[PDB]
């Protein structure tokens, strides 16, 4: 457990426990959320050069591992080393993003990522209904907004795309001031920020990016009704916690208090959730689970779900907006405490896993946002401090008598007018 | 508006609240149309009359 | 399909009265049910053909009524159709109402069937006495004065309910054209009552004698049960027939063939017979509020016994004890009512008391003790550890 | 067209400086329109209950 | 009353042979009189069925017993329609009125009561 970050031109940041291999990586605080409706998938079709066939090659010959991720708020560029190796992966790194940033572009090597970025957007559009309806929810619950941005970007945008617009993001994005490098696995501190502070050039220091306008949450829906699809994918949710807000345990608690669920695992049917009791009856859904997502100006708390019991959608939801109610009125002890201990256990799975790259990514957008991060046990001190009441007080705020935005695909008949879903986010009172 | 945040703060008028504001609305609605209603008909009225009679 | 399945409105005739599965051993104490429907059109068709030379001004009902058996063609035998059916409608219903208590109709899951049951009821009563009061003889002025008067016990606006209810300072005119008015209009309420009624009936079936599942054998309603239930609606017919030709006024009070007198209260008076059980109650308890209270509880204690019998097994068929307690009530019941036809004398008051006890300990005390002891005598019975 | 690019709005989006000003609005009509009824049923149910108490012509005074 | 309460009390009586002279007899001449047998009936047969602890004890039992239960009921109705009783040599016997059905009940009544208390169970800390 270790969070060394220390800036020297740039700003670099590490976190190392002897484990195995060592994961080198730039990370931006550029992501989807920076393009326009128009460039929408730049960053993603940046990423997929940088995996392409020839600059993979020239990795796998020094041994090397290559990873991207991108995301709304930031975006990263990641090799993953065998331990001693910690130098030759910022020669990639450099030899990529000084160098070879200028011969990844090469006609017949975009041509061949483009062609092969298409076809991999429209398969996610054609079959990966539930990501689908969820990146639809942001589409429409943050409307003309940066959060509404798809990060894989649209196919229209997309095939409209050519080597200047990579170039001008990049000129614009890629800047010293909008990067953290980030170095997980077990390599010290010392070693890889002298390897850093070995070579100068800074390259662009100086640049800040382009400023714009704020992320709103807009209550609102978009309905993809599909007959000929099997089930109905519905997400539903209200706006959440940014990062850094004072709430951001609190919402991610209220997650976990009904939590995730799948119909065909027996354990899962066996879970201390309520709202179980109502929907295993008549089987009102395959799955569903609950999520906070957090960014930098917003988010979204809410639930995702699946069905084939096309005809008793309305209860489904009914049911489980009764449950979300009992969040302002009458959630007990037992559940908060429950929660807690589940939400432990999934925060530090995520935190501490077997695998750097994932360290390197939850690391270098923390870093980003707030400069520094907050260690798994200072969480937990967090976590631990919540009472009923701070619960109650979250969700009479977030929850009742609230906006939603909802997003739905395939046989979505039955999923009720806005008015009547919006109409149960509170209970009639004396 | 924010005359409405400051009493119900958001959030709707409640049953209790509307029967007991319906009472008082009773009342002193009753009273401003007959005030008026007398008015309008002074010197028509039983009252005015008797005013001018004595026996 | 066939017809009577398509049709919107056949279907509805057809899933209640033709293809409706009933349990192959139901006996003919489930065709009381029947012969109340029966009963409840008999008035409404007799009353409507008497309403039409009927006055219900307090100077004119009385003649109005006696110019019904006079002077209308078949007129005496409306009326007295109506009278004697009326007392019939409550002989079916006490029966059907015991069908209900000793086979344990009442328990889940047709606790909605028993509760809406109640009400109709309290309704039958209720309109009964509305009627009775249309005549206007002695027993109907007094009638409407004791029984408008039990709610002048409610506590501080109470005797503001009956002057509201009489329209006046004592039953007059106002009194008797408003008791008319509602009598005409209670049993269309009633009707839709027994709407709900075989609503709920409907989604569960009728119960059987011996009170497990049905579902292994059912036989359809048509044919079987409608040439059943004919069988007991002439026998009904046949006996009502008796009373209306042949002894009309021997459920009556003589007294009625008084016009009402304001001043004056018959040393006679005593309440129509299905009404004095229920009288009886009430004059046990020497108090004003309590004895009102404590009638009406007696109606509405029905509605504790699906959480009072305590059995794990529905009905009285293979219960000894609970056969003997049932008629022990059915009985007490049957002296109540000879005790309300009583004068309030020496050992007549004190075995009304304790009948009264009797009554409610029934439900409260004796089903729930007798029905667990049953419980586990049948346990004990047949477990060899 | 993408489906991800949400039609226009903004003839019909209140330009959202005051947030909870069309929710004010809408519960004050609302609240309004439930005191209103109140006390009009309460006058209806009156008018009738009133019906049934003595009539004019039969406060004798013996 | 559940079955894990009548077998609480039943097996006390059971077990203390003060009680258990006394009442068995008593308990043995009532369930002669009550008559179920005479129809060909267990008494287990003679349980109300519609509640949920029932229809999950009903799914649990095994075949067999499940159509002979059938039977036994449907030959009950015919039964008591012809308002006869069946013939003596076909009456069950108090060696074949065996609680069948009970093991199922108070298992299922068991596991209802425990998930009844683990969705209120209180914490301490
Ligand atoms: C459940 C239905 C009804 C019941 C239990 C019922 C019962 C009674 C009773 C007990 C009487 C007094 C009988 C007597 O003369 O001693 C009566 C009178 C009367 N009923 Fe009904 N009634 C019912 C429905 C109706 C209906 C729908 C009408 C239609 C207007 C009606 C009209 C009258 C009239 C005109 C009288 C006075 C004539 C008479 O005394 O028989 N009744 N009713
Ligand atoms: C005008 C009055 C009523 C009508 C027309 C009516 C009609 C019926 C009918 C057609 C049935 C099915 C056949 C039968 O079991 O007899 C039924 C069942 C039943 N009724 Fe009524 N009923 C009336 C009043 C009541 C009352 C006063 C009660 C109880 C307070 C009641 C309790 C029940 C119950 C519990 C059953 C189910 C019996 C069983 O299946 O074991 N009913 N009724
Ligand atoms: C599962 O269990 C059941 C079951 O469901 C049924 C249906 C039956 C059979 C019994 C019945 C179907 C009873 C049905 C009857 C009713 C619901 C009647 C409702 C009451 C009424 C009063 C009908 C409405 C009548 C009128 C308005 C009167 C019409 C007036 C007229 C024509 C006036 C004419 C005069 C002039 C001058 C024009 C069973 O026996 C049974 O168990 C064995
Ligand atoms: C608009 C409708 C109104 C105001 C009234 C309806 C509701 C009232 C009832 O139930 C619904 C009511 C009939 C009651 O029910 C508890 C009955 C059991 C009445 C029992 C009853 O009868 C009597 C009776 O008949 C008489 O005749 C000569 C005389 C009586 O004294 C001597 C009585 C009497 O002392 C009692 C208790």
């Amino acid at each position: 457990a270790e969070v060394t970050q220390l800036s020297n031109g740039i700003v670099v940041a590490t976190e190392h426990n002897p484990a195995h291999t060592a994961s080198v990586g730039v990370v931006f605080g550029s992501g989807a959320a920076n393009e326009n409706p128009y460039n929408n998938g730049v960053s993603n079709l940046w990423k997929n050069i940088f995996l392409s066939k020839e600059n993979s090659a020239v990795a796998a010959k020094e041994g090397l591992a290559l990873s991207s991720n991108i995301s709304r708020d930031f975006q990263s560029y990641i090799v993953s080393s065998l331990p001693g190796s910690t130098d030759k992966s910022l020669d990639f790194l450099n030899q990529s993003f000084i160098q070879q940033k200028a011969n990844l572009l090469s006609s017949s090597n975009f041509e061949a990522t483009k062609k092969s970025v298409l076809k991999q957007v429209q398969d996610f559009e054609d079959n990966d209904h539930p990501n689908r309806v969820l990146e639809h929810l942001h589409s429409t619950a943050f409307q003309n907004t940066p959060l509404s941005l798809p990060t894989r970007g649209t196919l229209e945008s997309l095939e409209n795309l050519v080597v200047a617009d990579l170039e001008s993001f990049a000129n614009n994005h890629f800047l010293n001031s909008n990067a953290v490098v980030v170095g997980t696995g077990n390599i010290k501190h010392e070693d890889l920020v002298n390897s850093i502070e070995s070579k100068n050039l800074s390259l662009q220091t100086g640049t800040k990016p382009v400023l714009k306008k704020k992320a709103a949450f807009l209550g609102s829906e978009v309905r993809l009704r599909d007959d000929t699809l099997p089930k109905a994918w519905i997400s539903l949710a209200v706006e959440g916690e940014p990062v850094n807000s004072p709430n951001y345990f609190v919402a991610k608690l209220a997650a976990q208090i009904f939590g995730s669920y799948n119909a065909f695992e027996p354990a899962s049917r066996l879970q201390g959730i309520k709202l179980l009791d109502n929907i295993q009856e008549y089987q009102l859904c395959d799955n569903f689970n609950h999520f906070s997502l957090s960014y930098k100006d917003s988010g979204l708390w809410g639930f995702s779900t699946a069905t084939r019991n096309v005809t008793m959608i309305d209860d489904l939801i009914h049911f489980t907006l009764k449950q979300w109610n009992r969040l302002t009125i009458s959630v007990t002890d037992t559940e908060v405490e429950r929660a807690k201990s589940l939400l432990k256990l999934q925060l530090g799975q995520l935190y501490e896993s077997g695998n750097p790259v994932n360290d390197a990514n939850l690391l270098g957008a923390e870093v980003l946002i707030k400069g520094s991060k907050l260690s798994l046990g200072e969480a937990f001190k967090k976590i631990d401090a919540i009472t009923v009441k701070d619960v109650k007080a979250w969700a009479g705020k977030r929850l009742w008598d609230q906006d939603i935005a909802i997003a739905g695909t395939g046989q979505i008949e039955g999923l009720l007018d806005y008015m009547r879903i919006r109409s149960d986010m509170s209970m009639m009172r004396w | 508006s924010s005359l409405y945040k400051t009493f119900f703060k958001r959030n709707a008028v409640f049953v209790g609240t509307i029967f007991a504001g319906a009472f008082v609305f009773q009342t002193v609605f009753d009273t401003a149309i007959t005030s008026w209603y007398e008015n309008h008909n002074k010197g028509k009225l039983w009252k005015d009359v008797k005013a001018r009679i004595a026996a | 399909m066939a017809f009577r399945k398509s049709n919107v409105y056949l279907s509805l005739v057809n899933s209640y009265i033709i293809d409706s599965p009933q349990p192959s051993s139901i006996n003919y104490w489930w065709n009381m049910g029947s012969l109340l429907g029966l009963c409840l059109v008999i008035q409404i068709v007799t009353g409507i053909f008497m309403a039409m030379h009927y006055s219900s001004n307090i100077e004119l009902a009385f003649s109005s009524v006696e110019h019904i058996m006079r002077d209308v063609h078949n007129g005496y035998i409306l009326r007295y159709l109506h009278a004697n059916g009326a007392s019939f409608f409550f002989m079916v219903m006490f029966m059907h109402m015991a069908k209900g208590l000793y086979y344990g109709s009442y328990r889940s899951p047709r606790v909605t069937l028993w509760n809406v049951g109640v009400i109709i009821f309290t309704l039958t009563i209720a309109t009964a006495f509305l009627g009775y009061c249309c005549v206007y003889g002695q027993m109907s002025h007094w009638g409407a004065t004791v029984i408008t008067n039990l709610f002048s016990a409610i506590p501080f606006v109470g005797n503001d309910i009956v002057s509201w209810l009489w329209g006046g300072f004592s039953v007059s005119n106002p009194t008797i054209q408003r008791f008319f008015a509602l009598h005409y209009l209670v049993p269309f309420i009633i009707a839709a009552m027994v709407i709900m009624h075989l609503m709920a009936l409907h989604i569960h079936g009728s119960s059987n004698p011996l009170g497990i599942t049905g579902n292994l054998d059912r036989i359809p309603m048509h044919s079987y049960f409608i040439f059943k239930d004919l069988v007991t609606v002439f026998l009904f017919m046949l006996i009502l027939a008796l009373f209306v030709f042949y002894s009309p006024n021997t459920l009556g009070h003589p007294d009625n063939y008084i016009p009402g007198n304001p001043l004056v209260t018959p040393a006679s008076i005593v309440p129509e017979w299905y009404l004095l059980p229920f009288y009886a109650i009430l004059r046990s308890i020497p108090d004003k509020l309590l004895g009102v209270i404590t009638m009406f509880a007696a109606i509405l204690v029905l509605l504790v016994l699906p959480f009072t019998d305590r059995s794990v097994v529905r009905g009285n068929t293979f219960k000894v004890l609970s056969k003997f307690f049932f008629f022990i009530f059915v009985f007490n019941f049957v002296l109540l009512g000879q005790i309300g036809a009583c004068h309030v004398e020496v050992p007549y008051v004190l075995m009304g008391q304790i009948a009264t006890f009797i009554y409610f300990a029934y439900f409260l005390i004796i089903v729930p003790v007798i029905s667990t002891i049953e419980n586990v005598l049948f346990y004990i019975g047949r477990v060899n550890k | 067209k993408s489906t991800y690019r949400t039609p226009n709005f903004d003839d019909v989006l209140k330009e959202n400086n005051d947030a909870d000003k069309g929710r004010s609005y809408a519960y004050f009509m609302v609240g309004a329109m439930g005191l209103l009824s109140s006390a009009g049923a309460k006058s209806t149910v009156e008018t009738f209950i009133s019906s049934m108490t003595a009539t004019a012509d039969v406060l004798a005074m013996a | 009353q559940s079955f894990t309460s009548i077998a609480r009390i039943g097996d006390y009586i059971l077990k203390s042979p003060v009680l258990s002279k006394l009442c068995v007899p008593v308990a043995n001449q009532f369930i002669n009189l009550a008559g179920y047998k005479k129809l060909g009936l267990k008494f287990d047969d003679l349980i109300a069925e519609e509640n949920p602890i029932m229809q999950t004890a009903l799914r649990r039992l095994p075949e067999d017993e499940s159509y002979a239960r059938a039977y036994r009921i449907i030959r009950a109705h015919q039964t008591e329609l012809t308002h006869h009783l069946l013939p003596r040599n076909e009456w069950i016997k108090a060696q074949e009125d065996v609680p069948y059905l009970l093991p199922y009940i108070l298992e299922a009544e068991a596991a209802a009561k425990e998930k009844d208390e683990l969705d209120n169970i209180e914490v301490s800390k």
